[PDB]
């Protein structure tokens, strides 16, 4: 978290010195680490995203519908 | 006319001599971001009304100051075309120049101290594309024009309950704009309570304890102020003559020396005419009518301090006299008298005691924070600032507008600021809406208020940018240095582009365009919606807001909405309509003055629509002299009726201002029905692009301006010689004296391309011109998916029968004949899409390679010598593209595999292919791959090198075999080595002619161009090859990402849904061979026939005229046939196409052809033989007679109707049969779009429960109705296999399974999983629930 | 023509201050349908057995 | 509305004509559209007694 | 349980039962605190608050919402009105080996008839020919059979058309008002996309070609395929139970 409090602050000064879009090297360097962890940072960001939303506008499919399962077998193959 | 409609015209059955040419809508958003970035120097608009209103920035002291000096954007980098693909915001830079002027404070305020002037970048802007769009990070993204706002009083009136008064009851509410609610209530009792946004029950009264009022001023509201006088010893008094309206005088009211109305007597309107004819109102008047009164306010003596009279007390003389011994002989007076005033404020006194402010602030906290503690200024900031300060009010300028414009306002703009008295002015104007008339915005009606326009938002968000700026800004500027700190460092580029950028590309309200037709594309422009924030919803409207509004005429298309639930709440413009600025709409209407109906044109409102009479353009106009016949038809208050004619105040336009642009496209509606031509309006909005473009013969007149106005236009260069000719490219090379001797002046033009659909559907643009043509402007130089010389394609013109025909025309079916399609001219075309994502994977990069063993990697075994990639790179259905392979782990070590990899082995990491490649089946087109960023292995990339080297060579030879032509001549410059130069090799030519100073020079700029060029050579190529000899190793998550699209063309076959502009639908059933189509003696066959079966029942009689129109012009298409073939002379083609354009009743549209020259008329007759086209407009259509004249002038049948044989024996049929050409339209609601079918797919997590979706593979779901009809059926076992094994349980689908493979088909019943899951859940609430386990 | 002529009718009617609405409104009415009715005759007699 | 359809199909419609049949068409197709419930309720209703 | 890009899905019961067991045990630490007791009343009302909501959480007060704003479906509601099992999915199911897609006429069909585009047919008959693949041993692996129906072999079709012989199926259009909106045929196989549909049964289903799509359903055991040869069939359905009236009315 502190070296996540050290990017999100210093991702700030590099949009405003570079005044346009940070992609991951005009961003690496002036937070001090390479590339690999800003990249990293920026996967893992993404927080869950909660079955029980509505993907669908209407109410016609929460995520939970579109869920595929490959787990257990498929007959073909047990045959 | 022009060279365009020259070209070909489309005869007009129009006549209503047209004031007006046809409107155009968008103008409000160019204006409102130009202002915002306009240079303003006096009027400031946005920007620099921002810098203006917020630098200098400084110390009140002096100490130092930042100023501002000027703004200037900056190119924006790439084009909206790189802002499409790359995924990339389109936007300008911004730069500012400031100063930093500082004072000395030792000196007084000595100016001379510092001065930095120097400009500053600040972020990008995203602009306006010429259409209004804004790209965004790949995307054009757009506003909606949203309708929506209301107030009001709605009460019932109860007729005199305290009889002897004869009153009636209404209650009565308040709507602010922002802020609280607040009602009336009176009760049965006959008493008048309150409820302030559901507060406790009390005294209170609305706006007046929202305005801060007791009893007197609530009494006030109605009734006004009298002031008593008492001269000296005897009272006198005044009065407003609208005070005494309709009451009982008890005494003599006279007047100076004249008496108005005597004793018991009514002050009827002879008495206010005379009470105000007169100029009295005074009068001499005994002290004791004021016993009875009340006095308006507290009176004291000055003397005392003491309440001789509180406010609302009833007055008497003892108080009179009290008063004017006190110093009052000015008693005002409230009027508590006694019959109409039903003492119900004094019940609620005797009943409720609190008659103070501080009591309503604290209960106005108590019911705004309930059960907290009132502080004053707690209480008192939540009713101020909640809803009067700028804060909340956010700032919006739209809100400013809004107001004013929701205000009867003339300020459109104001301040940046919505001042409070916006909102109590707003709030004023709104209740005097309701208390008069009941008309509060266009809630349905399509007249459209209060609609929140477009542009502004931009200047929303960039001012909240602007705060995220200035805060820091002040953080900044005041701790840090103020000398060393530059402006720029203080100013980040982030949140102002950060905002915009958000918000253009976030939003509700935004989506994909509806791309598969120019109709529809504009139509979605041309929509309206009562929905969205501060909108409806389907389920909370009802039908009032469904139905349509008499106030519709002029403004309101009742034919363009659909048929679902959103019925009557979508609905779409009309033709000649606009916005008024206060979002209101208004409607041209021709003034009637004397009945002579006036030429120039006013914009009514829909509320000055019906206080008016409007006449009607279907109206005889008695030739610039009035209205004919006595009887008019005009229309005002809601209702239309028959009345005189001078007496019209105006007339309408056209005899198309109600209509929309979709509706407008029907010939022959006044033939048809409402839902049968909405049903065409509509499907003509889904009829899509054909390969070719097929005009109609029939037309309104209204094709060519929205083939038009769906695009743009072109401009021209200097005077030359055409170089190079082409489709979309014109190269001009301009004259020597014209060509300025520096530059080359080879004037060349831009060009067109193929492209996809937001609809998959495809997109292209070609010319309907020559070259070498004059060109007038405003010309289509260029057609479109749905254009042909600038009028709209939506379909084709073939022959037609209406008839059954054994079982194949059954119930609304086509049948068709197979010849059409040897045209393929319905046969067309679908462009789809398809993808790789090349990512990173952890065992290493996916790389682009396929490797195979395992003996052949099997069929390839099989085959010939040449091999699937057989005979000149054949390549069959399931064949690769782009060969991808992915790192691949390791697996349990079984002895068999271990074994075949121990015969081939691959050698280690097994790179696991992930080729991507054609899909089952298909038949489409891989017609062009796009990327985005072993053994044959090499060979792939190295000839992907071969590939791309050769390419680019071409590219290198062609582009410098260019300029080796003028290394040359440069030589051939300053001398001549006539025949020196050439034959000795050509590089060893510098060495020939050469003199002084002059050309040396061009010696070397020579050999700078000899240096520049394989310099960049040697560029490109390291480039290039490192670029192909790289493995994937690209970038985070984007190792890398490969595209496709295909397009998927074959021949039309039964399913396919197709239909004509009536509403008149069809599914295909069969295509029918020619010989096996109704023919005529001309032994000529049928393309279609029709059932007739509905068109009674479905009233499209304008299909039938339609029909005969198009029938009569095929009539003319023949003649100019065998003209051509037979190649007439000039003067016979002169002859018959002027025979021809001249040919209607009195057709209001014009041409010569003497004017035109021999070729002329040659080119005129060599672009017409695809078809000239007809406007029937919509109800100034045709009649029976033109289109029967018409036809016999094609020598056809009068009504076209033809004896038909069969040919399955030849003979005749017994009755002729209607014959003649319809105008039909393509679907994208294609079998091919509608066909699938699936087996069981997936199942969900909380549930566990198989899938709907035929595309995933669904199941269909059943309801109750559904299983108990196999209750009422009996089939308990298949009610059973529908409780169990299909969707909930498991042992019974598994032994079903392997019971039905076993041959025995047998039934093991168990519990769906429902069931315990139903025991655990309300176990979970602690109450013992069990499985009866078996 | 003959519709034509009730409604100028209808129209001085109108002009006079007299029939004024209600019984002039349905009056009109009630001729419309009927002439068009003998529209209804006229032509269902001139198609069925011409 | 006392003030009717006079002419007809062939004959030929007036804009406003057309434009009362759609309140008619509209208002039935809402109650076609929205009574499958109504009969809905009544019949499973029923049937759960059963 | 996870998705494809590491995105995680959920019940909303472990939100309520992590609130109880939270509670709980900070109860046990504030009982041996002998915390001032207005906390563990707060933490009784908030026990049974939490308690409550796992049992009825929107009927209370204000519902509890995430940062969605919607509130959270409870136990109650997956045995409750439609989307308990009952309405939805224990009473009324999706169905194994189905299908359906637009229909057209067939003028020429016999009563028993329907067509049957054989892809279809092929697709929901596909263990049947399997099984006689094996049986004839052509396919002598189920390797060897989906091959060999990917390759469509000659013998795919007459065997096909073999097992379809005398094989009845279903056919349902929405929406299924009373019992002969749905019957048993038997198959006609075509290579005709649209199937083709006896025009007079037109009217129980009350159908008409202007668009329409029928649906499909497979009678695979013998008391099935039984049942709607005899009494599904369109041979013993002729008069409607609600009155006895023919069906047969010319359309
Ligand atoms: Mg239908």
């Amino acid at each position: 978290i502190e070296t996540i409090n050290k990017l999100n602050r210093i991702s700030r000064q590099m949009l405003q010195e570079m005044g346009r879009e940070p992609t991951p090297e005009e961003l690496a360097e002036r937070m001090l680490m390479p590339e690999d962890k800003i990249r990293k940072v920026l996967k893992i960001a993404k927080e869950p995203i909660s079955m029980e939303t509505p993907i669908g506008d209407d109410e016609d499919s929460h995520l939970g519908d579109f869920i595929e399962d490959t787990t257990l077998e498929l007959p073909l193959d047990s045959a | 006319y022009s060279y365009t409609e020259k070209k070909r015209i489309r005869k007009d059955f129009g006549k209503r001599p047209q004031v007006l040419d046809v409107p155009y809508l968008l103008s409000i958003q160019l204006d409102s971001f130009q202002k915002f970035i306009e240079q303003d120097p006096e009027g400031q608009y946005g920007l620099e009304a921002a810098f203006r209103s917020v630098f200098p920035i400084q110390s009140y002291s002096g100490n130092s100051e930042l100023q501002y000096v000027s703004y200037r954007l900056g190119e924006p980098v790439f084009d909206v075309q790189e802002c499409q693909i790359r995924g990339v915001t389109y936007s300008a830079p911004l730069r500012v120049k400031l100063r930093l002027v500082i004072y000395e404070r030792e000196a007084p305020e000595g100016t001379v101290k510092d001065i930095k002037e120097q400009e500053v970048y600040m972020g990008e802007i995203p602009l306006m594309t010429d259409n209004g769009t804004f790209v965004i990070n790949g995307t054009e993204r757009v506003i909606v024009s949203q309708l929506h706002r209301s107030p009001g009083v709605f009460f019932d009136s109860d007729k005199g309950k305290t009889h002897s008064s004869g009153k009636v009851l209404y209650n009565a509410r308040i709507i602010p704009y922002r802020g609280s609610w607040l009602d009336f209530e009176f009760d049965p009792k006959d008493n008048l309570f309150v409820r302030i946004d559901r507060r406790r029950k009390l005294p209170a009264t609305i706006i007046l304890r929202a305005l801060n009022y007791t009893t007197e001023q609530i009494l006030d509201l109605f009734f006004e102020k009298v002031i008593f006088e008492i001269r000296d010893n005897k009272l006198q008094m005044e009065l407003v003559p609208e005070r005494l309206r309709g009451e009982t005088a008890s005494f003599d009211i006279e007047a100076n020396g004249k008496v108005y109305v005597e004793k018991g007597r009514r002050i009827t309107a002879r008495h206010i005419r005379q009470l105000e004819k007169d100029d009295v109102k005074l009068i001499e008047v005994p002290v004791e009518y004021i016993a009875g009164k009340v006095v308006a306010k507290d009176y004291i003596d000055e003397s005392t301090g003491e309440l001789i009279c509180a406010a609302n007390m009833e007055l008497s003389l003892d108080l009179l006299a009290k008063l004017s011994q006190s110093g009052h002989k000015r008693i005002e007076t409230l009027f508590t008298n006694d019959l109409d005033h039903g003492p119900y404020i004094s019940e609620t006194l005797r009943v409720d005691p609190t008659n103070d402010r501080l009591s309503a602030l604290v209960e106005i906290y108590r019911m705004m924070r309930p059960g907290e503690p009132p502080t004053r200024e707690a209480a008192e900031s939540l009713f101020e600032n909640l809803f009067f300060s700028e804060d909340r009010y956010d700032l919006s300028a739209v809100g400013r507008m809004k107001f004013n414009r929701s205000l009867l306002r003339e300020e459109i703009e104001g301040s940046g600021i919505l001042s409070k008295d916006d909102i109590i002015d707003v709030m004023k104007k709104l209740i005097d809406i309701r208390n008069g008339k009941g008309e509060v915005d266009d809630i349905d009606h399509l007249g459209n208020r209060r609609i929140r326009s477009v542009g502004e938002m931009a200047e929303n968000q960039f001012r909240v940018g602007l705060v995220r700026v200035e805060r820091a800004v002040k953080e900044r500027l005041s701790l840090g240095d103020l000398d060393t700190l530059m402006p720029q460092d203080m100013i980040n580029a982030k949140p102002i582009s950060a905002a915009v950028k958000e918000f253009f590309g976030s939003s509700q309200l935004s989506q994909f365009m509806d791309q598969n037709n120019p109709l529809s594309e504009i139509t979605h422009k041309r929509r309206i919606s009562a929905l969205g924030p501060g909108g409806l919803t389907r389920e909370r409207a009802g039908f009032e807001v469904r139905d349509v509004h008499p106030t519709h005429y002029g403004r309101v298309c009742p034919i363009e909405t659909p048929e679902g639930p959103n019925i009557g709440l979508i609905n779409s413009l009309s033709v000649y309509a606009q916005t008024n600025e206060y979002g209101f709409l208004e409607t041209p209407y021709r003034k009637v003055t004397d009945g002579v109906v006036t030429d120039e044109i006013h914009y009514l409102s829909a509320i000055e629509e019906g206080n008016y009479v409007i006449a009607q353009a279907n109206s005889n106009l008695d030739e610039e002299g009035h209205f004919v016949e006595d009887l008019v038809t005009c229309r005002s208050k809601g209702e239309s009726s028959l009345f005189s004619r001078d007496q019209v105040d105006y007339m309408d336009v056209s005899t198309q201002q109600v209509v929309s642009v979709g509706a407008s496209l029907i010939p022959f509606l006044e033939h048809d029905d409402a839902n049968r031509a909405l049903m065409g309006a509509n499907m003509q909005r889904q009829a899509v692009p054909t390969l070719r473009a097929d005009k109609p013969l029939v037309g309104t007149g209204m094709e060519r301006a929205v083939a038009v106005d769906s695009g743009v236009t072109a401009v021209a260069k200097r005077g030359g010689v055409v170089q190079y000719v082409d489709a979309s490219r014109i190269v001009i090379k301009v004259n020597e004296d014209e060509m300025y001797p520096g530059e080359a002046g080879i004037d060349i033009y831009n060009l067109t391309k193929y492209t996809r659909s937001n609809q998959n559907t495809c997109i292209n643009q070609m010319p309907c011109v020559s070259l070498g043509e004059p060109v007038e402007r405003g010309d289509v130089l260029a057609d479109g998916p749905s254009t042909d010389l600038g009028e709209l394609a939506l379909g084709q013109n073939m022959r037609v029968a209406f008839m059954p025909w054994n079982g194949y025309n059954f119930e609304d079916s086509i049948l068709v004949s197979e010849r059409v399609v040897q045209e393929d001219r319905f046969t067309t075309i679908h462009i789809q899409e398809l993808a790789c994502v090349s990512r990173d994977t952890k065992l290493g990069p996916e790389e682009i390679t396929a490797d195979i063993p395992n003996v052949g990697e099997a069929a390839l075994s099989k085959l010939d010598e040449s091999g699937i990639v057989y005979i000149g790179a054949e390549v069959t259905g399931g064949d690769i593209l782009v060969g991808k392979v992915t790192p691949k782990g390791e697996t349990q070590l079984t002895p068999e595999e271990k074994l075949l990899r121990a015969i081939f082995g691959e050698k280690a990491s097994d790179v696991k292919d992930s080729s991507l490649r054609v899909p089952n089946g298909v038949s489409g087109t891989v017609i062009d791959v796009q990327v985005f960023t072993d053994k044959r292995a090499l060979e792939i990339e190295e000839m992907q090198l071969k590939q791309a080297k050769k390419d680019l060579s071409e590219e290198l030879q062609i582009l410098e075999a260019g300029l080796f032509s003028r290394i040359r001549a440069v030589l051939v410059a300053g001398g001549v080595e006539a025949e020196k130069l050439d034959k000795l090799p050509r590089d060893r030519w510098l060495e020939l002619g050469l003199t002084d100073e002059e050309k040396q020079n061009q010696l070397e700029q020579l050999a700078e161009q000899y240096d520049e060029l394989k310099h960049e050579f040697e560029k490109k190529l390291e480039a290039k090859r490192r670029k192909i000899t790289q493995g994937d190793d690209l970038a985070p998550g984007v190792l890398k990402i490969v595209k496709v699209y295909l397009a998927v063309k074959r021949r039309i076959q039964p399913g396919d849904k197709m239909a004509g502009r009536h509403g008149n639908k069809g599914v295909i059933s069969k295509i029918n061979p020619i010989e096996d189509m109704p023919y005529d003696e001309n032994g000529t066959p049928v393309d279609i026939v029709l059932n007739p079966l509905g068109v009674p029942s479905r009233m499209n009689i304008g299909q039938i005229l339609e029909t005969h129109l198009g029938m009569a012009a095929k009539g003319i298409g023949d003649k100019i046939n065998a003209m051509l073939k037979q190649q007439q002379e000039v003067a016979k083609l002169r002859e018959f196409i002027q025979r021809a354009y001249d040919l209607g009743a009195d057709v209001r549209q014009k041409v010569d052809l003497s004017t035109f020259s021999d070729e002329e008329v040659m080119r005129l007759a060599e672009n017409l033989r695809k078809g000239m086209p007809i406007a029937t407009p919509v109800f100034d259509g045709a009649k029976e007679a033109e289109i029967k004249e018409l036809l016999k002038l094609g020598d056809l049948p009068t009504s076209g109707q033809i004896r038909l044989y069969d040919g399955r024996t030849g003979e005749q049929f017994e009755r002729p049969v209607t014959v003649g050409y319809m105008y039909m339209l393509k679907l994208n609601h294609l079998v091919d779009d509608k066909m699938h079918a699936r087996s069981t797919g997936s199942y969900s997590l909380v549930t566990q429960q198989p899938l709907g979706g035929k595309a995933q593979f669904g199941g269909q779901r059943f309801g109750e109705m559904e299983v108990w009809a196999l209750e009422a059926y009996g089939a308990a076992y298949t009610l059973q296999e529908m409780l169990t094994v299909k969707s909930d349980d498991v042992n019974g689908r598994t032994k079903m399974y392997k019971n039905i493979v076993d041959g025995n088909h047998q039934m093991e019943p168990g519990m769906p999983e429902s069931f315990n899951v139903l025991l655990k859940e309300i176990r979970s609430l602690g109450i013992n629930i069990e499985l009866e386990d078996e | 023509s003959e519709a034509e002529a009730e409604v100028a009718e209808i129209q001085e009617q109108f002009q006079s201050g007299l029939v004024t609405a209600g019984e002039r409104y349905n009056k009109v009415i009630d001729i419309w349908a009927a002439a068009n009715d003998r529209v209804s005759k006229a032509m269902m007699d001139n198609l069925q057995t011409e | 509305i006392e003030t009717p359809i006079t002419a007809n199909f062939r004959e030929g419609l007036n804009v406003l004509q057309y434009f009362i049949s759609t309140h008619g068409a509209r208002k039935g197709l809402a109650d076609t559209a929205l009574k499958t419930a109504n009969s809905g309720y009544l019949t499973r209703r029923l049937v759960d007694v059963a | 349980v996870p998705l494809d890009g590491g995105r995680f899905a959920t019940s909303d019961l472990n939100d309520l039962y992590r609130r109880v067991i939270n509670r709980n045990n900070r109860l046990k630490r504030l009982l041996d605190l002998a915390a001032p007791d207005i906390i563990v009343r707060n933490e009784k009302r908030m026990l049974q608050e939490a308690v409550d909501a796992l049992l009825d959480n929107g009927r209370r007060g204000r519902a509890i919402t995430g940062s969605n704003k919607r509130p959270l479906k409870s136990l109650a509601d997956m045995i409750k009105g439609k989307q308990g099992r009952f309405r939805q999915n224990l009473l009324g199911k999706r169905v194994d080996y189905s299908g359906r897609s637009v229909i057209t006429v067939g003028p020429y069909l016999r009563l028993h008839q329907c067509g049957l585009p054989k892809k279809m047919a092929l697709e929901l008959f596909k263990p049947f020919i399997y099984g006689k693949l094996e049986l004839r041993g052509l396919a002598t692996t189920i390797k060897a059979a989906k091959k060999m129906v990917e390759r469509e072999e000659a013998v795919v079709w007459d065997i096909l058309d073999e097992v379809i012989r005398e094989h009845p199926v279903l056919l349902n259009r929405a929406p299924t008002l009373h019992r002969l909106g749905i019957q048993a045929f038997e198959p006609v196989l075509i290579e005709g996309k649209a199937i083709q549909l006896h025009p007079l049964v037109c009217a129980a289903y009350n159908a008409d070609f202007d668009g329409d799509q029928m649906a499909v359903h497979v009678p695979l055991t013998l008391e099935a395929q039984l049942e709607a040869r005899a009494l599904m069939m369109s041979t013993n359905n002729i008069l409607s139970p609600a009155n006895g009236e023919p069906i047969i009315v010319p359309s």
